């Protein structure tokens, strides 16, 4: 089986339906018969009873830590996983088309592929697919900078400014088993993003992948896009 | 309304020497025509009807090397208008010369006196209008730039521009240069002052044809710190609520845009213009009318002259130019080089990659790899030159003499390493 | 609805008219005389041009305008024989302007007719026998005396007062003609750039100003205007283009003859033309 | 309405009768945009309006602006120049520059916090010069503006060594601020009786697009005058004039002699003008020759100034080590005035004149600067040396005019 | 006077520069319009010092652009016309009026040529037939924008390399409603198995009935004579022109390379060599016809249409 969906839980059904149910819908959809789905347990470790409650296929429902991030809870299934990694969130309702990541991820054979829809300013190639950079002001002391080598390699980088993640990725093997032997990395966003950017600016080398979608958003964990989700599906979910 | 062009026939850098201590850096010719020529023919056929040409160093050779060209004919549809003075030593003090003047009217290029081009920029002189009539004279420069890749050497490093641009209005936010930077450094203004879209470009060769208003005069006036084009547009982009003035772009994909100031960018479009890169801008078009430069084009890229003699043996495989009375010995190989006028090549010799202006004489024997020799030159037997080497007015290298890479000989002792005679020990 | 040209039905001899072909034979060329109510006429393949021609096709051109000289001409055969090789460049402007003329006079004639509401074409006849033929007769002059009885009418209209077509029909005519020939009606705009860097700068700015706008003739105000600080616009609205220029370029050369004894510049930024 | 006339002899500085520009009251503050507020507070909004055009220099130019605080239905005696230049490196620089500019400093101080603004501008007010410190920041907590004026109070004691002894901590406040300005201010002696000379700051046409041929008024130039009277009908005398590079080498400056036809306040103002204000002079010059900022830097004389067009000035070189009152939390090796580089650029601000010079030659105790444009004031007069740090002409330094080359053509 | 050098040199460096006019035919008019300026603005006693002095402006307007033969040919039929009506009236006041009138009668010749060529053009056209040209030109498409009016067949217009004009031409004939099939240039031995007979346009007929045209034709006559298909050359008989093909080799007109490898490349632009020539050179037993205003001529017949409107006297011109 070429891809193994896990869904994080980190601050959740808050809204006109169960926040769990769109990624999971989403996935049975297309493919997916064995879902491992990971439960939080930092606000409160009893939403997993509400996670069985589902009338889905199969479910994996697994117990976690407190005190855990992505990078965490992917470096704790690492000997249940034996093919690509395909991670979601609770909070990320998407009308997108799933296919386009994939057909990314299969085309060009890449390490990530990650889909965003319209504070952290990227950079991508002008084919408007391969990503060369990403950065954000939360970790940057000086302003903005470029290597060399991504500059002689491609002369021209579009950036963009309004992006949000919509965290939906698609990992390699290596990618987790590198992870695996670096413990340092605790949140999987900003440890699995930034350092394979970084390494892609070696000929051989690895593939990172985005798709621009117009099509819909996510949400965020905050209450600032809880008020558009109920907007979003009393007018997305009737079709699916 | 009419169209007036500002042409710097000076750059004042100390880059050409001691080359320009005999004749100005735009009075040097790619394919026996001077650069001058080339920068007016482009712009008459750009549509130019009054330029306005300036000169500070050598002024007086400079304008008799040009009143006698097309240009100053009383059937010539662009008029020029020599100017020179003792006084200025930098393009601000042009441009601050014109606004005392006050010589343009609206929407006047600016171009150096060594640009080498074929654009035709009514597309990008409609867009600067119809940006100034909708913005109400906001948007004061429109620089023009070509598509290159980094790699090609026509962009040397010494002058390799990265600009971070928008895509949707082509507007101009940041603008540096690669003088020994590895790592380049971006400001973050730029994206909150524009949150639509903005996109970093390197794949931009300058062409140094940026058409302004005469605004920028204005700011001239005023800034009397700023010295040159990108001192401007550096004080311009940093100070954005004071002196607004947003400078736009045109980016060329099809036609020909550069200028020269190494002896890297001279061969280079030289060997672009052999290679006919700047099309309909050719030797032998004979777009100067003079008969002294009338070529024909063989196969090739074989230019060759009238009365050229050539001997048996002699071989022209690439980018050949030959011009009026050179003759040619037997058994020689030519490639890849312009050959001037009224020369003298002895036998067995091979010449690639090498500029020879009028006037020399290159004895029996001799290997000559992409050198430069200047004018009424002379060499002896049992030499052999290599690259990046200089050879500059009437310099006579003596037998058995092998210059070595780094290799600029002149008359002035101080200005080029070392001063030649009959022989070439001291 | 239509008629003839002129009081003539058929053309004399030696008489450059103007025709459009319609079709081409063996025998020559079919066209159509446009001045005398299109009565079909053909011009001779050997009449074609003066040189040696292989095929009527190579210069017939169906479709287009051109001026023929009669050669033969049979009332009572009907046969019209027409030839391009005897007329001149000067005898065809000649008859392309007397064509053009009195394709002028029968516009104006069929949109009378056609305020007048005749729509039959003996009425329509009669209307023009009693408004252009008449004076055509007068005048001994076909194309020419009608179209410049037309012309003295729309400025003074005692001679359309002479016609006793009808109470409605003469003034209609008056309408049509004022209405088609009577456009009278140009700009001539000039910018000059007249200054003086001394003493009295200003001074000598209006007092040049002020000579110029004195120097306009009657009917002819030469407005200047201040289209910039060393700039000005010199206008001219006024018929009679060709004197209008003459007179503009005597305003500006005033004005500069002032600017110069004043000891300051006058400089020509663009000529007398029309707008 | 006013009741001037052209009949003066001898007119005071505290004249009732002009009622027009009477003293200058410069302004130098930590405002970033805060000092043209309360200059409008003071005066009025939209009541400084003559002829408005494109803003040239923004950061180079002084605005002046006009107040007549009236006492008592009100009468009026004197009136106050607000004088807020945008930069207080650009007023330092025409302060420090010889006499009889910025008269009255008004110390624009914050009650919000003691940042490094209020201390640069401490700084400046101390080499320009009469202080008036007033706090900005209203509609503050009691307690909180008890401890701001406490620190302020704390920084104006260390202020008072030098010149500190102001004290003010919406429109009440500035009405009692008013009234101390009146009461504390003395009038300062100016010149009446020497030749006016009207510095042009900056330069309009009152001549609109597509005027009549008749009606073209050109020349409407506006500066300050350093001393003496300027009357209408006078032949005003531009010293720098037009200077053409015509000859092919050293450009001469002819000097345009115009006639004062109109003395154009923002106000109707009379035939007589005073100094002390931004005069406005509608002579008989071209439009041509006077265009939006076009006569500016040039010395508008009456009776034929001695001042003439020098084109490279030698003066004592004397830079300052650090920069006046501006020490950041970082300072690496920002606040250090380097030494004076051969065909370096220098903003020389000789009272109101800004000209721009190239360090041509020095020798250790004197550069000799070749300016840009032409330049007439004196042959000794204390000369500014301005230079960009960062975006931004700061003062540099100061010196002498040692030795001149002039040249006068007719 | 001086206004003719003006619009001389305006000429001049109009034909230096780039293509003005677009079109051949606006460019004989111009041509002729001028050369009627330079009669009716000069004075002379002998028809040869006119001769010589037109013999000098050809040189010029030919040493301004030596790839387009259209002024040339038009000088020297000009030329020829002086020579006929010296001819005529030797065997000498009215010459100039009779040159003018020849001018004029050569001016409806020539803008009733493509619209004559259109009224011939049914006696080569039948139903359901697959046409195949190349590169664009007015003739051509006017021929088979009215030659649909009352057939229905195929064209296949392949598009050449260096500047793709044949899609102008696709677009101009599929609004007519030819069933037009777009193709490259590299096909057409692979389409030469369908293709019943090949109607293209040319830019210049030789003096033995050889041809340059647009680039890339010769390759299409060469597989047209490799399948025994008829070739037909709708060319009017100002592109008829007595230089030969081997003449000091001033035959092709190579133009920028840019649009055959482009400046962003790389760094092997520098030890490449990259020609472009616009041209190409059919030699006369590859051509089955040509189609003029005046009829259907053979290429064993350029010779005598050569004769007829140009003398050899004034080939060196």
């Amino acid at each position: 089986m070429e891809f193994q969906a896990v869904v994080m839980a980190v601050g959740l059904p808050v809204g006109n339906k169960p926040l769990i149910w769109y990624p999971l819908n989403l996935l049975e959809r297309v493919g997916f018969e064995e879902v491992i789905v990971v439960t939080t347990r930092d606000v409160q470790k009893a939403l997993c009873a509400e996670f069985k409650m589902k009338m889905k296929p199969d479910i994996v429902c697994i117990p976690d830590d407190a005190d855990m991030g992505t990078a965490d809870s992917l470096r704790y299934i690492y000997p249940k996983l034996k093919t690509d990694v395909l991670v979601l969130s609770c909070d990320l309702i998407t009308d997108v088309a799933l296919h386009e990541v994939v057909d990314l991820f299969r085309a060009y054979d890449a390490s990530l592929a990650m889909l965003m829809r319209k504070r952290d300013f990227i950079g991508v190639d002008s084919t408007g697919k391969r990503l060369l950079f990403m950065a954000n002001e939360a970790d940057l002391d000086e302003e903005l900078v470029i290597k060399g080598s991504i500059l002689q390699k491609h002369p021209r980088i579009r950036f963009h400014t309004g992006l949000v993640d919509a965290h939906l990725y698609c990992l390699k093997k290596y990618i987790v088993d590198f992870l695996m032997e670096n413990g340092s990395i605790t949140s999987i966003r900003s440890e699995l993003i930034p350092y394979l950017v970084r390494k892609q600016f070696s000929l051989k080398s690895l593939d990172i992948y985005s798709f621009i979608k117009e099509a819909n958003t996510l949400n965020l964990a905050p209450y600032d896009a809880c008020w558009n989700a109920c907007r979003g599906d009393r007018w997305e979910d009737l079709s699916r | 309304p009419p169209l007036q062009a500002v042409l710097v026939a000076d750059s004042f850098d100390r880059r050409f020497f001691p080359i320009s201590k005999d004749q100005p850096r735009v009075l040097l010719p790619l394919a026996n025509v001077a650069l001058i020529d080339y920068t007016l023919e482009f712009l008459t056929a750009t549509g130019v009807q009054e330029t306005f040409v300036f000169c500070c160093w050598k002024a007086a050779q400079i304008k008799e090397h040009l009143l006698k060209s097309k240009w100053c004919r009383p059937t010539s549809l662009n008029v020029v208008r020599i100017i020179t003075s003792e006084l200025y030593r930098s393009l601000g003090d042009v441009l601050r010369d014109v606004d005392a003047k006050a010589l343009v009217r609206s929407d006047f290029l600016l171009v150096y006196g060594d640009v080498i081009s074929n654009i035709n920029i009514t597309r990008a002189l409609e867009e600067h209008r119809l940006r100034r009539k909708l913005e109400k004279n906001v948007s004061v420069m429109t620089m023009i730039f070509k598509e290159s890749s980094p790699s090609h050497p026509t962009r040397c490093h010494e002058d390799n521009v990265v600009v971070a641009v928008d895509s949707t209005t082509n507007r101009v936010l940041h603008f540096q240069k690669t003088q020994g930077l590895r790592r380049f450094a971006f400001p973050l203004s730029l994206f909150q002052g524009s949150s639509d879209g903005v996109e970093v470009r390197y794949d931009l060769l300058d062409c140094h044809i940026s058409i302004c208003s005469p605004q920028v005069a204005q700011l001239f006036t005023d800034n009397f710190d700023y010295q040159t084009r990108d001192d401007f547009v550096r004080g311009l982009l940093v100070n954005e609520e004071i002196l607004g003035n947003q400078i736009h772009m045109h980016v060329t994909a099809k036609e020909y845009g550069a200028r020269v100031s190494n002896l890297h960018m001279y061969s280079a479009v030289c060997a672009d213009v052999i290679r006919r890169w700047v099309y309909p801008l050719t030797p032998e078009a004979n777009f100067t009318d003079s008969t002294t430069q009338s070529c024909t084009h063989s196969r090739h890229n074989i230019y060759r002259g009238p009365e050229v003699s050539l001997g048996h043996g002699s071989i022209l495989e690439e980018n050949v130019l030959l011009g009026s009375g050179t003759v040619i010995g037997s058994n020689c190989f030519i490639t890849n080089s312009v050959i001037g006028p009224g020369c003298h090549i002895g036998d067995n010799v091979v010449l690639d990659q090498t500029y020879l202006w009028q006037g020399v004489r290159v004895a029996a024997g001799a290997q000559i790899h992409q050198s430069l020799l200047c004018d009424n030159a002379e060499v002896k037997e049992r030499v052999t030159l290599k690259p990046r080497s200089v050879l500059t007015s009437q310099v006579v290298v003596g037998p058995n003499i092998t210059l070595p890479e780094g290799s600029v000989i002149s008359l002035h002792p101080p200005d080029a390493e070392e001063d030649e005679d009959d022989g070439e020990f001291s | 609805l239509s008629c003839r040209f002129y009081q003539h039905k058929f053309p004399e001899v030696e008489d450059v008219v103007m025709v459009n072909v319609r079709s081409i034979a063996e025998m020559g060329a079919y066209v159509s005389l446009l001045e005398y109510n299109n009565i079909e006429g053909m011009i001779l393949l050997s009449e074609l041009s003066r040189r040696r021609i292989r095929s009527i096709n190579k210069l017939i051109r169906i479709g287009r305008n051109e001026c023929v000289v009669v050669i033969r001409v049979d009332k009572e055969k009907g046969y019209i024989d027409l030839s391009k090789r005897r007329v001149s460049p000067e005898e065809a402007i000649k008859c392309e302007d007397k064509f053009t003329k009195s394709k002028t006079v029968y516009s104006i004639l069929r949109h009378v007719a056609e305020v007048l509401e005749y729509t039959k074409d003996e009425q329509l006849e009669s209307l023009f026998q009693r408004t252009a033929w008449v004076f055509d007769d007068k005048y001994k002059r076909p194309g020419y005396g009608a179209y410049d009885a037309f012309k003295h009418a729309v400025s003074d209209p005692s001679i359309l007062d002479s016609l006793d077509l009808n109470e409605d029909e003469r003034e209609v005519l008056i309408n049509n003609i004022n209405r088609r020939l009577t456009p009278q009606a140009v700009k001539i705009r000039a910018d000059i750039e007249v200054a003086c860097y001394g003493y009295e700068g200003i001074d000598a700015v209006k007092e040049a100003l002020r000579a110029g706008l004195n120097c306009s003739t009657e009917n002819m105000p030469i407005k200047i205007n201040l289209i910039a600080p060393p700039r000005y616009v010199m206008t001219t609205t006024t018929l009679e283009r060709t004197e209008g220029l003459s007179v503009l370029s005597q305003a500006m050369a005033v004005i500069k003859e002032k600017i110069e004894e004043k000891r300051g510049v006058f400089n020509v930024q663009m000529e007398p033309k029309v707008v | 309405l006013t009741t001037l006339d052209v009949t003066k002899l001898t007119p005071l500085s505290h004249e009732v009768i002009s009622r027009q520009a009477t003293i200058n009251i410069g302004t130098i503050g930590h405002v970033a945009h805060g000092k043209s507020t309360v200059v409008k507070a003071i005066s009025g909004v939209h009541t400084v309006r003559f002829k408005n055009e494109l803003e040239r220099n923004i950061t180079i130019k002084l605005g002046y602006a006009n107040a007549k605080i009236y006492k008592l239905n009100f009468k009026l005696v004197r009136h106050v120049s607000f004088v807020d230049c945008p930069g207080h490196d650009i007023l330092m620089a025409t302060m420090l520059n010889g006499a009889a500019v910025m008269d009255a400093a008004l110390l624009l101080i914050a009650g919000n916090e003691s940042c490094p603004q209020p201390q640069t501008s401490e700084h400046l007010a101390a080499i320009e010069i009469h202080i008036l410190i007033l706090q900005n920041k209203i509609d503050l907590v009691k307690e909180s503006q008890a401890k701001e004026q406490y620190e302020q109070i704390l920084a104006f004691v260390q202020g008072t060594v030098a010149e500190g002894a102001p004290i003010i901590p919406l429109k009440y406040n500035i009405e009692v601020v008013c009234e101390y300005i009146v009461k504390k201010i003395p009038v300062p002696p100016r010149d009446f009786t020497s030749e006016p000379r009207l510095i042009v700051i900056r330069s309009f046409d009152v001549n609109k697009p597509g005027c009549e041929v008749d009606d073209l008024k050109g020349g409407v130039a506006g500066g300050s005058i350093l001393k003496g009277v300027l009357k209408v009908g006078q032949e005003i005398e531009v010293r720098p004039g037009i200077v053409s590079k015509d000859s092919e080498g050293k450009l001469m400056c002819k000097p345009i002699f115009s006639k004062i036809v109109s003395l154009f306040a923002e106000h109707n103002d009379l035939q007589y003008a005073a100094p002390g204000g931004l005069i406005g002079v509608g002579t008989k010059i071209d439009p041509t020759l006077c265009r939006a900022d076009r006569m500016v830097g040039q010395v508008l004389g009456a009776v034929g100034a001695l001042p003439e067009i020098f084109t490279e000035l030698e003066i004592s070189y004397f830079l300052l080590r650090r920069l006046l009152g501006v020490r950041t939390e970082g300072d690496k090796k920002a606040a250090k005035v380097q030494k004076l580089s051969k065909n370096e650029v220098l903003m020389v601000n000789i009272g109101s004149l800004s000209t721009g010079g190239r360090v041509s030659a020095v020798k250790a105790d004197l550069g000799k600067i070749v300016l840009t444009n032409p330049v007439c004031t004196e042959v000794g007069e204390k000369i500014a040396l301005s230079r960009r740090v960062e975006k931004h002409w700061r003062l540099i330094g100061w010196g002498q005019i040692r030795r001149g080359v002039t040249i006068k053509p007719t | 006077g001086s206004e003719l050098s003006e619009r001389i040199e305006s000429f001049v460096e109009t034909l230096k520069r780039g293509g003005g006019p677009r079109s051949s035919e606006e460019m004989a008019r111009e041509t002729l319009g001028l050369l009627r300026q330079i009669i009716t603005d000069h004075r002379w006693s002998n028809a040869g010092e006119l001769m010589e002095l037109i013999r000098r402006e050809g040189r010029r307007m030919t040493a301004a652009q030596p790839s387009e033969t259209t002024v040339g040919n038009m000088v020297r039929r000009v030329l020829k016309i002086i020579r006929e009506e010296y001819g005529r009236l030797h065997g000498y006041a009215q010459l100039q009026s009779n040159i003018i009138e020849a001018i004029n009668e050569l001016l409806v010749e020539l803008e009733g040529t493509m619209e004559n060529i259109a009224a011939q053009a049914l006696e080569h056209i039948h139903s359901n037939e697959v046409i195949m040209t190349i590169g664009f030109s007015r003739t051509v498409e006017a021929f088979l924008k009215e030659a649909a009016r009352k057939r229905k067949f195929h064209v296949i217009v392949a598009e050449c390399a260096p500047f793709c004009q044949g899609h102008e031409m696709a677009v101009n004939l599929s609004k007519a409603g030819i069933e037009t099939t777009v193709m490259t240039d590299a096909a057409i031995f692979a389409v030469m198995s369908r293709v019943n007979k090949v109607i293209i346009g040319t830019k210049t007929i030789l003096a033995n009935g050889a041809l340059r045209a647009v680039t890339g034709t010769h390759t299409l006559a060469l597989a047209a004579k490799h399948h025994s298909t008829p070739l037909i050359v709708c060319a009017p008989m100002f592109k008829l022109s007595p230089q030969f093909p081997n003449e000091e080799d001033s035959f092709h007109k190579f133009v920028a390379p840019e649009e055959v490898l482009p400046f962003t490349e790389g760094d092997i632009l520098e030890k490449v060599s990259v020609h472009c020539p616009v041209f190409d050179y059919v030699p006369p037993e590859l051509i089955t016809l040509f189609i003029s205003n005046i009829g259907g001529n053979a290429p064993s017949y350029i010779y005598r249409l050569m004769s007829e409107l140009y003398h050899p006297d004034d080939h060196v011109l």
